């Protein structure tokens, strides 16, 4: 088929996400969670990978990897470590409140998948990495992951099962880096945010030296359904090699910005004018918008006016899916002072392990202030161009990388304002 | 703004007396257990947390205790507590006001937000009131982006505000009263105001859709 | 019955399995540009200065670190190679500081000679750079943190030689900063090698400071008779007067290090 | 950290005395082979030379650097002191 | 079926100890820790 878009109330994982029905266990089950695991978990872990094979899940954390695949080098013997499943609630990227939603309204999803997709893997134990300014949502995971306690949901004889497993929910301390799979690894372990170099691969040297699988939130939290209403189904959302579901976040200027959950490969204008409301004064009104999250690349009007949303068409456009956070700017906004602030972001957020990331994303910053205030030359935007493309590649982490396209992304589409400011600099002060 | 060199001064020095309540021990001895044994060490943070929830903030000697306790060389703590920016430091008032500033709330207004704590408050962002009661500062995307502007004051998150909203909340504080966390628009969460566009239908119950054979 | 097999710029290496592309070009002469590997250090992998280039792989792997994988063709000198150090060298000189007249590392510089032989010739720089205070760690090592390119070698030699892990890193992203937070002194019976591992004049000798330049010295490769272990030394001279003693390497006894009374 | 002053080889002469100048403090010498220094590819070339030119010669050995073990996925071991606090 | 209000207030009354008090309570449940076979890395 080729439309994507008003997905049936009947067809969203996520049917507690305003929060409007109870989210504690009682409330959970009514729902369907908890339903015929200790049948999931005694299938084994070959038809649990291949039930996330067949869906086509991409990891919803950011890079988009399959889901199936990824989670299958910890299908190994063990060599005498214990193996472990570590959810990245970090939940750090501007433009993304997602996970917020699934940790405050629906936990007892993500402690399903937690033991599903722990299961898979073979792990003994998970840990919830969650932000440290989440402080409330946390307590809301602890409640929950109590009450799954006291039923013998998880911990010793799982749903009676056989599989023990706990449940470790860990608060960061407020560094979007943490967020990195293995710059949380890091943080775990009583250091500081900065990412591992690869290999190892998390897969061999992950938590405490031991195999370890880093998750998104919106990742495990659908693995138990996957597994109950089985891989074909999640494949009949979205594109070939673009499955599923997914949460989409519309902010920025939009009549009424909100967090809802639709199909993949949704047209960007229709994610917009429906869900959101459409753009503050108009479609005409549209300036640009950031496709997922801060890190992406931005693109104007033209290139909104019929892309899809999922990870491989807004990879033809010269950006990305990233978290399917989406900021719109309407032709009020001041551009440059937008992304200004991205790098002012990535600059205030850099661990500062490694060269380019240090220099290079401090340096791009001091930069796009003077393109703000005007006071540059029309030969710096290629200067500034080149010294992203210095950063972007030769980093230890990704971060460098996301700090670099969204400069990109603004000389690539908004050329001529970046050249007109500068002209009324120069006349203004001659 | 903030030094990361620690010179030592009558009201911060390794003399300054912190320890752990009798009550803050237990808890302790819990966050440990949640880490291999051998492996003390990740234990750092949640602990070094719970110091700064029973002061408020970090003087150099509750750095030095946290290390005693976990047995970590000191540095470890000191690297810790100056890498992540939710450790206090420097002391700051009872209210830890904190305002995003990314862009996703800069489009919302959050400017006008932070300039109205300004004036309210008689401070700029960095300071700390003369009650020593109130500390405004700007931070980064705070989560809540679809709910901007907003601000963090403590462990609370205070949505949708209006610069109107926002002077609400400061005198709920002065008065003593609690300002109620959440959105300040009629929504409760993140859904679209304006009624809702999704999960309408009643959620579908146990069973549903179970595929055969499971 | 092991040595796998890789090619540097075509030619073949047959070498452990575990050995990494930086210590396979070792074998066929060529030495990858570096500041934060050490051979006898942690690798740590953040100055990015030794990118290289891997056949038919679109990204570089850093040498000193990636492990290599048979079959590979590094390529030590193609243009993304070479493209890589251009760009690093010129972040790590981005903020540093204009101080090789007043400094003791210079005509003895891995950042001066590295930056003659990879890096380019102009700076495209035109902001403010960033100044750091000094730290007061003993009457044997003076610092001058502005030079310091948070390469962590200091740290990771104080951690895993002198076992004194006073040595760290606070702070975060441009603004970080190494030394120890609060006012200690850095005293160890070893503490003076931080000045030769330092690969940049941040840490520099107190007692030599100012007194020579190396292209001025003699060099004597002579003995220490300070204590029964016989460390191999070098003696600086300079118009018939001793300058300043430096460890010589010698992997059965003293490796690349000396005592501080030797020293 | 540069290995290129390591490769050939090269021939000395033992120091003899330098003294203070009277007048001015600069170094004196009466020695003529003070600053001479040969230097030939292989050791076997160094020592004909001094061989056929009649000066006692003494030979030192290459020390070259021992090859080493190396491998950043040890510093975060499970369980042995390799591993590192901090990066 | 009520679907009109908002169902997750409890964080209304969250103090400064709560997350740090049900980590406490959860002890008693979890599993024997794995051990690396040493006290520490020794620092
Ligand atoms: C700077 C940075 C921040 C990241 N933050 C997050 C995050 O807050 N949540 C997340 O799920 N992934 C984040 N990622 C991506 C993770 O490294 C990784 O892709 C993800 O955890 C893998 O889990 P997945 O299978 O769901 O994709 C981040 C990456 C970078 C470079
Ligand atoms: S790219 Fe930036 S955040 Fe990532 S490791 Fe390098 S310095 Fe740290
Ligand atoms: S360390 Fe000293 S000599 Fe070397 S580049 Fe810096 S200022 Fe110049
Ligand atoms: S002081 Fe020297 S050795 Fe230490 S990090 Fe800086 S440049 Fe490297
Ligand atoms: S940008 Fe302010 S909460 Fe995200
Ligand atoms: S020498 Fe490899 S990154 Fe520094
Ligand atoms: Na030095």
């Amino acid at each position: 088929k080729t439309s994507f878009g008003s997905l049936k109330d009947e067809d969203r994982i996520f049917t507690n996400l305003y929060g409007r029905h109870d989210w504690r266990l009682k409330g959970a089950l009514r729902r369907g969670d908890w339903y015929k695991t200790k049948e999931i978990l005694l299938k084994g872990p070959d038809w649990i990978l291949g039930e996330m094979k067949t869906s086509g899940l991409r990891g919803r954390g950011g890079a988009g990897f399959p889901t199936g695949l990824k989670w299958s080098f910890m299908n190994k013997p063990s060599d005498g470590r214990p193996k472990y499943l570590v959810v990245n609630a970090d939940e750090g990227e501007p433009g993304t409140c997602k996970d917020r939603e699934i940790m405050r309204h629906d936990p007892h999803k993500l402690v399903e998948g937690c033991l599903v997709g722990g299961r898979a893997m073979g792990a003994r134990a998970a840990y919830i990495y969650i932000r440290g300014e989440f402080y409330n949502e946390a307590s809301n995971l602890q409640v929950a992951i109590r009450e799954a306690y006291e039923a013998g949901l998880i911990g010793k004889n799982a749903c009676g099962s056989d599989y023990d497993f706990d449940v470790f929910v860990v608060r960061g301390a407020g560094a979007y880096i943490c967020g990195e799979e293995t710059a949380l690894i890091e943080s775990i372990e009583g250091k500081q945010g900065k990412p591992r170099l690869k290999p190892p691969f998390p897969a061999d040297v992950g938590v405490f030296g031991c195999p370890t699988t880093v998750a998104n939130v919106e990742t495990v939290a659908v693995s138990p359904t996957i597994c109950r209403r089985g891989g074909t189904w999640f494949a009949g959302f979205g594109r070939e090699r673009n499955s599923g579901t997914k949460l989409f976040n519309i902010s920025g200027h939009v009549n009424h910005p909100c967090t809802v959950e639709e199909e993949m490969s949704v047209p960007l204008k229709e994610l917009i004018e429906k869900h959101a409301g459409g753009v503050t004064g108009g479609w005409d009104n549209l300036l640009a918008v950031i496709p997922g999250g801060s890190s992406t690349p931005l693109i104007p009007k033209s290139v909104c006016e019929t892309v899809l949303m999922d990870f491989d068409a807004l990879v033809q456009a010269q950006t990305g899916l990233g978290t399917a956070a989406v900021i719109v700017m309407d032709r009020s906004t001041d551009i440059v002072k937008a992304i200004a602030r991205l790098i002012e972001f990535y600059k205030h957020e850099s661990c500062g392990q490694c060269t380019p990331c240090r220099e290079g994303v401090d340096w791009m910053n001091k930069v796009m202030a003077r393109f703000v205030k005007g006071d540059a030359r029309p030969a710096e935007i290629d200067s500034l161009w080149e010294i992203s493309k210095q950063i972007e590649g030769h980093t230890i982490c990704a971060l460098g990388d996301g700090a670099a396209w969204p400069v990109q992304g603004l000389i690539r589409h908004f050329r001529p304002e970046l050249e007109d400011r500068m002209q009324r600099f120069a006349q203004q002060h001659r | 703004g903030a030094l990361f060199v620690h010179r030592d001064t009558p009201e911060n020095n390794p003399d300054t007396p912190f320890d752990f309540t009798p009550e803050n021990y237990k808890r302790i001895e819990a966050i440990v257990k949640n880490y291999p044994e051998g492996h003390q060490a990740a234990a750092v943070l949640p602990v070094l947390d719970l110091a700064q929830r029973q002061n408020g903030w970090l003087p150099i000697s509750a750095m030095n205790k946290v290390a005693e306790v976990l047995q970590v060389p000191p540095m470890r703590v000191y690297e810790v507590a100056t890498f992540y920016t939710m450790y206090n430091r420097k002391p700051v008032g009872k209210y830890h006001i904190q305002v995003c500033t990314t862009t996703p709330c800069m489009l919302r207004d959050s400017d006008s937000i932070l300039e109205t704590l300004q004036r309210k408050l008689g401070i700029k962002v960095g300071e700390t009131t003369p009650d020593k009661l109130f500390t405004l500062i700007e931070v980064e995307c705070l989560g809540a982006c679809v709910n901007a502007p907003m601000v963090q004051i403590n462990d609370n998150y205070y949505e949708d505000l209006t610069p109107k909203d926002i002077e609400e909340i400061i005198d709920e504080l002065k008065a003593g009263k609690v300002p109620k966390p959440g959105p300040r628009s009629g929504r409760f969460c993140c859904e679209p105001a304006g009624g809702l566009t999704s999960l309408t239908e009643p959620p579908k119950g146990p069973g549903f859709g179970v595929q055969a054979g499971l | 019955s092991n040595l796998i097999e890789v090619f540097v710029d075509g030619q073949s290496v047959m070498v452990e399995p575990g050995t990494t592309v930086l210590q396979a070009c070792e074998k066929v002469g060529m030495q990858i540009p570096r500041f934060c590997y050490h051979e006898r250090l942690s690798v740590a992998g953040n100055c990015r200065m030794c990118l290289v280039e891997i056949e038919k792989a679109p990204k570089v792997v850093a040498a000193c670190a990636m492990p290599v994988m048979k079959g590979w063709n590094i390529l030590t000198n193609s243009e993304k190679s070479k493209k890589a150090r251009e760009g690093v060298m010129e972040f790590l000189l981005a903020n540093h500081p204009l101080d090789c007249p007043i400094c003791d590392q210079g005509g003895e510089c891995d950042l001066q000679d590295q930056s003659m032989m990879f890096g380019s010739d102009r700076s495209r720089f035109l902001e403010g750079k960033r100044a750091v205070e000094d730290k007061n760690i003993g009457p044997l090592v003076k610092t001058i943190m502005t030079r310091c390119i948070q390469c962590t070698r200091c740290i990771r030699f104080a951690s895993e030689i002198a076992g004194v892990d006073d040595l760290g890193t606070t702070g975060r992203g441009n603004d970080m900063q190494v030394g120890t937070y609060i006012e200690k002194m850095f005293m160890s019976e070893l503490s003076g090698n931080v000045i030769d591992i330092c690969p940049v004049g941040a840490l520099t000798s107190k007692p030599y400071a100012f007194t020579a330049r190396p292209w001025e010295t003699r060099k004597t490769e002579s003995i220490d008779v300070m204590d029964a272990v016989g460390s191999n030394i070098v003696v600086s001279t300079r118009t018939g007067e001793v300058m300043r003693i430096l460890p010589r390497m010698h992997e059965d006894i003293n490796e690349e290090w000396i005592s501080d009374k030797t020293r | 950290s540069g290995v290129n002053n390591t490769k050939k080889w090269k021939m000395e002469f033992d120091t003899r005395e330098r003294w203070e100048n009277p007048l001015m403090g600069w170094a004196s010498t009466a020695d003529p082979l003070s600053n001479m220094v040969l230097t030939f590819s292989a050791k076997e070339d160094a020592i004909a030379f001094a061989e056929k030119n009649g000066w006692s010669y003494d030979v030192e050995e290459k020390k070259v650097p021992k090859p080493k073990s190396k491998s950043y996925g040890a510093n975060f071991s499970w369980n042995k002191r390799t591993r590192v606090s901090t990066k | 079926t009520d679907t009109t209000t908002y169902k997750n207030l409890q964080h209304h009354d969250y103090n400064t100890y709560t997350f740090l008090d049900l980590n406490l309570d959860l002890s008693k449940f979890r599993l024997p820790q794995p051990s690396s076979g040493r006290e520490s890395p020794r620092h």
